[PDB]
RNA sequence: ACGAGCUACCCAUGAGCAGUUUAAAAGAACCAACUCAUCUAUGUGGCAAAAUAGUGAGAAGACUUGUAGGUAGAGGUGAAAA
RNA sequence: CUCGCACACGCUUACAUCAGUAACUAAUAAUAUACUGAUAAUUAACAACCAAUAAACCAAAACAACACUAAAACGUUUAUUAAUUACAUUGUUAACCCAACACAGGAGUGCACCAAGGAAAGAUUAAAAGAAGUAAAAGGAACUCGGCAAACACAAACCCCGCCUGUUUACCAAAAACAUCACCUCUAGCAUUACUAGUAUUAGAGGCAAUGCCUGCCCAGUGACACCAGUUUAACGGCCGCGGUAUUCUGACCGUGCAAAGGUAGCAUAAUCACUUGUUCUCCAAAUAAGGACUUGUAUGAAUGGCCACACGAGGGUUUUACUGUCUCUU
RNA sequence: AGUAAGGUCAGCUAAAUAAGCUAUCGGGCCCAUACCCCGAAAAUGUUGGUUAUACCCUUCCCGUACUACCA
């Protein structure tokens, strides 16, 4: 083959010994005594060093086999990181859910009714784009890393304002950069979901059950997806230390024990840093089933079983000009076998919010063709937002 | 001073790499090569030759892959596609008409009778038919890929004897190899690189020339149309 | 065969620039100062492939 | 066009040109510093 | 032996090109910053061991430019002017 | 009248307060940012110093929605480790640096063109000559190598050589020279520092210069290859005499000789030895100039390239129009 | 000016054993001419010297050829 390793490049290997150590029975004169170098003198071989006490930063690193953790059996991790080929399809298997096009019908009824309506959506809106591109940076050109997450805050604010008409808003509450894992073993291979998240939701009260049983039983025929050149397992990270205990963001006895909504936020300014939509729906899908796994198990036991009272996790993704939705309910527990009940999850995919914005006015000779502001507005993508913040009341 | 090339990267990836040019000059640091230098600045892909490359030695079978996208090489004059299979990626050359979304098979089972040619499958020159059009020949088995890798470039078998295998180069010089050697069948992509016309000065220096000297030469003795025969046949094959 | 070649290519430049000058008097005769923008005469007895 | 500036001071390269380190880096360089001081020169090198 | 802090070329790492004309960032066009130095007049121990004044050519590229590194005299370098 | 504040690089107390300058320094005096003596100063938030390994990730910057070809600087997260302990060390002035000078020169980035920074005349007289600027009667290139310079002009056309943008003799030549897209010849079947992390549609050693029509004949010599016969000129190079012949002229033709073949197409008094100011026509009142023809150029000529054309040119030559102290002739 | 260099039948060539081809003259063949076949004649630019001559040298004459440069 040809290896990728250069000569010149790789270490030098270490210089032949003098001739004097070939000899048996005959000790060499080297220059350790004069502890430098002088010519004519044959090198010293030294033992290895061993210092009598350890010290933490100069120390060699341990092997990796040495952590008490460290397992045989290999576990595949999903952090925030990872990108999926085939980002739905994947998903889909990894988590066996069935996907449903559209948002479900509890969600989408809830915004389409005047009576659940900010006052002045459109305008307050068109405000919080112009603020979150032009008017939060003194720079004419916001980079994408400050106006991600200000987009996203400033319209967490304008459904935030409806606790006045829905006094139950109030059970919920923001939490930042937890600590989430969650493993399941999925035909004979090991999973794990295992990272942070971007901003996460929690509410007192559980999530209702938002699938008919009609559906769920429709569920049992359908045949998960499959593609056989590409293994299930592409994309994740091969991890031999890990820890089979799946450990949510909070400990025990913490108020807000029901996961509402997920915000995943794609900020960097190189267009290969970002995710591809495709892979950031799959982003979502894992992390939104680790959360519904984590109460699955917490409010049930360990033991796999189809379960009766079905969770609801909802999460939202954005890019800051294109938004992703995400409804998902958790209903399979036992996910070795996949002739069993199937999971739902209801995607929107693609939902524009606006198409374009000018951070300074055209000119084409010598006059103003397109003002500064937006062009184009869909609210409609706002208003899907506004109803799955609403959906717990 | 003695440089340091910056070919030091170990481990296979599919991401590209950055790179340093050279301008000609060697490791001492002195022009070697002339009329190199000043280039558009690049970046490299780790290209896998080896087509038949197993992840594992647990299962020595043949595998199938999947061709995701096909993409331009700035170093090589043709053009590479990401191919995927089992939990690793591979940038392999494309041949003429490789597509995203296609099945490539890659094999080395020398069967008796027969294996179909396709457009991408890479078989070992003991099982294929006699006119066949091949790139990316191996010339030892196990050594890889090194000879027809251009763009447009196809070579064409012509015979086994004896359990050998005798192909026909691009420079039409027939070449000996043993049988089991692994090949690939097509030609290689962007068929309609010779065509293309450079339309000013500058676009050389884009590429990467640097223009030629000035000095006048007259020409000696070299010069003129040469009418040699064809050299004798290469072969790889070591006789006991 | 060169005597025609010169003569071949004179005619050429004639029937050219006559060409020419039958666009030039029709925007001239239209009221039009200049010709209308965007517009260049192409060459049309030219050679090309 | 207008020569007679061919000096521009520089630190960076002052010292890696003409350094105390780099005279003892070659041995051509070292007989340079055993001249200057056998010859009794009050600095050996910049 | 010592010199690539000027200059010829290259490898790293950075930074500039406003307005105007065009589906054009097209080795296109007008014109500054910027870079070269065509013609003439002063200057000729001069302000200057090659400059000043007027006038000129390019000005999104084979372009200018900072920092730093590499090639050394039987050689280096060169879009050959020995 | 207008190159101003600040940082980087460099210089190294030349900066500040007070006092003195007969003399030293400023090319003079007053005097003190520049000479002498004493005393004093720049305080970190800004800037320098400021973790390692393994793993996942094919998807450009140009308001970036999405694309072009020349394929592009710019990283997050997970895992395993990392002394954990107020106050560390260092750069903070300036009118400054490189050019022998307190030099009309050279000098990167950000923001302004000002709210900031500066003084062309030491005092007189108002000669010549010289330099720079403004205006002019009538004439408008009659000046002169050339319309150089200057101008209330800021246009039009022809030719020669190069196709074009570009490049070169830093300090007498910026061009017709070199380069260049194009075409062609030649050498090479391939691995860990150039060529190349490439593989004959590739890469080197060269020639000639886009495009269009073409690139004729010659391996005897030399060179190269074959390394033998031989093969090669888009390899170096070459590509003919003498005599007679249709009334006269010319020479289709013929005799004879030598050669590896005897200059073919084309163009032409040319940038082309001399003859030369060839001859003729047009342009001018007048033409050793310029353009168009005639043409043995016995020394033009076909990739040491011939020939034609668009565009282009601070190259070289000519003409018309407009302007003007270039000039009649200076004030 | 100097140097180089040649002359041979009517014409052009090779040898100095003055030959070969063609032209010229005579004859044959054909209706006649030409082709063709047969036969004959023909010369060493010029003067002198080269045992004696010729290829040589010299004199005379015609004509051919190269070079005429640095300031
Ligand atoms: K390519
Ligand atoms: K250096
Ligand atoms: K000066
Ligand atoms: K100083
Ligand atoms: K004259
Ligand atoms: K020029
Ligand atoms: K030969
Ligand atoms: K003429
Ligand atoms: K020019
Ligand atoms: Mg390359
Ligand atoms: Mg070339
Ligand atoms: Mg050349
Ligand atoms: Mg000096
Ligand atoms: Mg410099
Ligand atoms: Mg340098
Ligand atoms: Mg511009
Ligand atoms: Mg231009
Ligand atoms: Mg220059
Ligand atoms: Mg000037
Ligand atoms: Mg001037
Ligand atoms: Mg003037
Ligand atoms: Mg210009
Ligand atoms: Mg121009
Ligand atoms: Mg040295
Ligand atoms: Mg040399
Ligand atoms: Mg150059
Ligand atoms: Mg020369
Ligand atoms: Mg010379
Ligand atoms: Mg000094
Ligand atoms: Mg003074
Ligand atoms: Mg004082
Ligand atoms: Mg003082
Ligand atoms: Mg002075
Ligand atoms: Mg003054
Ligand atoms: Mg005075
Ligand atoms: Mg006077
Ligand atoms: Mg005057
Ligand atoms: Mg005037
Ligand atoms: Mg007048
Ligand atoms: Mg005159
Ligand atoms: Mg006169
Ligand atoms: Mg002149
Ligand atoms: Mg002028
Ligand atoms: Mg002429
Ligand atoms: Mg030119
Ligand atoms: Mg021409
Ligand atoms: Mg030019
Ligand atoms: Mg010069
Ligand atoms: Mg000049
Ligand atoms: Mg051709
Ligand atoms: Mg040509
Ligand atoms: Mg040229
Ligand atoms: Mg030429
Ligand atoms: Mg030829
Ligand atoms: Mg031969
Ligand atoms: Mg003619
Ligand atoms: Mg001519
Ligand atoms: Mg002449
Ligand atoms: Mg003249
Ligand atoms: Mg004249
Ligand atoms: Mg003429
Ligand atoms: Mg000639
Ligand atoms: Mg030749
Ligand atoms: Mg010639
Ligand atoms: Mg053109
Ligand atoms: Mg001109
Ligand atoms: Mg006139």
């Amino acid at each position: 083959a040809y290896e990728w390793g250069v000569r010149s490049t790789r270490k030098p290997e270490p210089p032949p010994l003098d001739r004097v150590y070939e000899i048996p029975g005959l000790e060499p004169i080297t220059y350790a005594g004069k502890m430098h170098f002088m010519p004519g003198l044959a090198r010293p071989v030294f033992p290895p060093w061993d210092p009598g006490w350890t010290h933490p930063k100069f120390r060699r690193l341990p092997p990796l086999h040495e952590h008490p953790l460290y397992k045989d059996q290999a576990c595949y991790v999903f952090h925030q990181r990872c990108r999926l080929l085939e980002g739905v399809k994947q998903a889909l298997w990894l988590t066996k859910t069935q996907l449903i096009e559209g948002l479900p019908e509890k969600v989408l009824r809830l915004a389409d009714d005047p009576r659940n309506h900010i006052e002045n959506q459109d305008e307050r809106v068109l405000n919080a784009i112009s603020h979150a591109r032009l008017w939060h940076s003194t720079e004419d050109i916001p980079k994408r890393e400050t106006y991600c997450p200000v987009i996203v805050d400033s319209l967490i604010q304008l459904c935030k304002s409806q606790i006045l008409k829905h006094p139950s808003l109030a059970r919920r509450i923001c939490a930042q950069n937890n600590t989430l894992s969650a493993t399941w073993n999925r035909e004979s291979i090991l999973l794990q979901v295992h990272g942070s998240s971007g901003a996460r939701l929690n509410a007192k009260d559980p999530l209702p059950p938002v699938a008919s049983q009609e559906e769920v039983e429709a569920t049992k025929n359908h045949v998960l997806e499959t593609f056989y050149p590409i293994s299930p397992t592409m994309g994740l990270q091969e991890c031999n230390v890990y820890d089979v205990n799946d450990d949510t963001g909070f400990q025990e006895g913490y108020p807000y024990p029901c996961p509402h909504t997920l915000y995943f936020l794609e900020s960097a300014n190189l267009r290969p840093r970002r995710f591809q939509p495709d892979q950031l729906r799959a982003k979502m899908i894992l992390f939104a089933f680790g959360s519904a796994l984590a109460q699955a198990r917490l409010l049930y036991g360990n033991d796999s079983k189809v379960l009766e009272q079905p969770v609801v996790v909802q999460s939202v993704g954005t890019d800051g000009r294109l938004f992703q939705f995400l409804v998902l309910q958790l209903n399979t527990t036992d996910l070795a076998s996949d002739e069993g009940v199937k999971n739902l999850a209801w995607v929107d995919s693609d939902q524009l919010l606006y198409q374009h914005f000018w951070c300074l006015p055209v000119i084409k000779k010598k006059v103003v063709v397109e003002p500064v502001g937006p062009i184009g507005f869909q609210p409609e993508t706002f208003r899907k937002f506004l109803a799955l913040y609403l959906h717990g009341a | 001073a003695t440089s340091v090339s910056w070919k030091s990267r170990t481990k296979y990836t599919v991401m590209p790499v950055k790179m340093r040019k050279s301008g000609g000059r060697n490791h001492t640091g002195q022009i070697q090569v002339h009329g190199i230098g000043g280039g558009h600045k690049q970046r490299y892909r780790m290209i896998d030759f080896l087509r038949f490359r197993p992840e594992h030695e647990s299962k020595p079978g043949p595998f199938e892959e999947k061709v995701i996208a096909v993409r331009y090489d700035p170093c090589r004059s043709a053009d590479i596609a990401l191919v995927a299979g089992g939990n690793r990626k591979r940038w392999i050359i494309a041949t003429e008409n490789m597509k995203a979304g296609d099945t490539v098979l890659n094999s080395d089972h020398i069967g008796r009778m027969a294996v179909a040619a396709r457009e991408g499958d890479a078989h070992p020159l003991g099982a294929l038919p006699v006119g066949t059009l091949i790139n990316n020949v191996e010339s030892e088995p196990g050594r890889g890929a090194q000879y027809i890798r251009a763009a447009g470039t196809c070579g064409v078998l012509l015979r086994k004897v004896n359990g050998t295998a005798i192909i026909q180069l691009p420079s039409k010089r027939q070449m000996q190899v043993l049988e089991t050697c692994i090949a690939t069948v097509g030609r290689v992509s962007n068929v309609d690189h010779n065509k293309r016309v450079i339309g000013k000065a500058g676009r050389n220096r884009w590429l990467g020339k640097r223009p030629n000297s000035g000095l006048w030469q007259r020409k000696g003795g070299w010069a003129g149309r040469k009418i040699r025969p064809l050299p004798p046949m290469k072969s790889y094959v070591k006789l006991p | 065969r060169f005597l025609r070649r010169k003569v071949r290519e004179g005619r050429l430049r004639q029937k050219q620039v006559k060409f020419e000058r039958d666009l030039k008097r029709i925007w001239q005769k239209a009221g039009l100062k200049e010709a209308p923008a965007g517009w260049q005469t192409p060459k049309i007895y030219l050679k090309n492939q | 066009k207008a020569r007679g500036n061919e000096y521009q001071p520089s630190n960076i390269k002052r010292k890696h040109k003409h350094g105390w380190v780099r005279r003892l880096r070659t041995p051509t360089g070292v007989q340079v510093i055993l001249r200057r001081m056998h010859k009794g020169r009050k600095s050996l090198s910049h």
